[PDB]
């Protein structure tokens, strides 16, 4: 559960994180 | 409303294309209904604004013809069983269609169930659907079989009973006025007469002695659009070729002596039959228009915020919804 936290910290990486496709 | 209509319906044709979708508006047909010899095909064509539609002798609707309007820059027509054929000339497309009737069952009392299929292309035309129907009868003439009456009257209710039939209730003088084809179907399907107008034709050639005077003062069976009567074109009319504009010069003269219509005299011809149709119209295509919208906003959404990467969506999507919305303000 800890490590899973740790994933949102960078918002410049936002954007580079969501895509779906 | 129809004014208006008119472009718009031919734009969200277009939009849709675009999505890849086979949408349609699925505009409701209009039919022409009536005795033998009625003047039917008079009716239609002067609706339509042309002559193209064969009349002749005796039995003059001898075959359905399910004619299909389409919108198109150039003026022209072509025969599903004439693959090809190139025409020019509006003259020549009147008795072209004339011709393949003819064809089939002769000019000594006809019929045939076997439609004539014609695509009549301008660009001033809603994508309609429109059927001249065969006379129905009560009496055999010529040398048709006892049971005419049952062979016809089948085979022009299939169009009829199709929701959002315009109906055409040409009704002969020939014929007892009481037992009217045209006031019989009509009542079926629209009671309450806001597409049906009941039109008597031929009122200078009924019978001495009858009438429908209850009927026709709009009392017996109250109608909020009433009746209008027309007098539409005889048969020395007919076999002369006389034109469109000549057949409502006879209609006035019957009209000041007949009992059952004089009071009502300023809501009759043929023009303004008219003006009422028209407007029932417009209401389907509209109806229809806002449960696609609905489906497009959908779609787009899910993507937009998980921003899948198909962008392709964003922009095809954006275009339907704009003609959508012009639509459904008016």
């Amino acid at each position: 559960q800890k490590a899973m936290l740790q994933l949102l910290q960078d918002k410049d990486t936002y954007s580079w994180l969501l895509k779906e496709r | 409303s129809m004014e208006d209509l008119i472009p718009l319906v031919n734009r969200l044709q277009d939009a849709f294309s675009a999505i890849g979708q086979n949408a349609d508006l699925d505009l409701p047909q209009i039919a022409v209904v009536g005795g033998q010899s009625a003047g039917k095909s008079s009716v239609l064509e002067n609706f339509v604004g042309r002559d193209f539609l064969p009349r002749g002798s005796g039995i003059v609707t001898r075959r359905p013809l399910v004619l299909q309007l389409v919108n198109a820059t150039t003026e022209y027509a072509e025969f599903l069983h004439c693959k090809g054929k190139k025409f020019t000339d509006f003259e020549e497309v009147r008795l072209e269609i004339e011709a393949e009737t003819d064809r089939v069952t002769g000019t000594n009392k006809g019929i045939s169930p076997v439609p004539i299929n014609l695509r009549v292309y301008s660009p001033h035309v809603l994508n309609l659907t429109l059927v001249d129907l065969p006379g129905m009868t009560k009496v055999p003439v010529g040398d048709q079989p006892p049971d005419i009456e049952f062979q016809i009257r089948d085979m022009l209710m299939q169009f009829v009973t199709k929701e959002n039939c315009l109906i055409l209730a040409v009704s002969p003088a020939n014929s007892d006025l009481a037992n009217s084809d045209a006031l019989k179907v009509a009542k079926e399907v629209d009671p309450q007469g806001q597409r049906t107008i009941g039109v008597i034709t031929k009122l200078d050639l009924m019978d001495e002695g009858t009438d429908a005077r209850d009927v026709l003062e709009n009392k017996l069976l109250p109608l909020r659009r009433g009746y209008i009567g027309v007098v539409n074109r005889s048969q020395k009319d007919i076999d002369g070729k006389k034109d469109i504009t000549a057949a409502l010069a006879a209609e006035r003269k019957f009209f000041l002596s007949h009992p059952s219509y004089r009071h009502l005299a300023d809501r009759m011809g043929t023009p303004y039959l008219q003006k009422v149709l028209n407007q029932q119209l417009t209401n389907h295509i509209r109806d229809t228009l806002p449960g696609l919208r609905n489906k497009l906003q959908s779609q787009l959404l899910s993507i937009e915020k998980e921003v899948d990467e198909m962008l392709r969506m964003y922009h095809a999507l954006k275009e339907a919804l704009s003609i959508i919305g012009n639509i459904n303000t008016t």
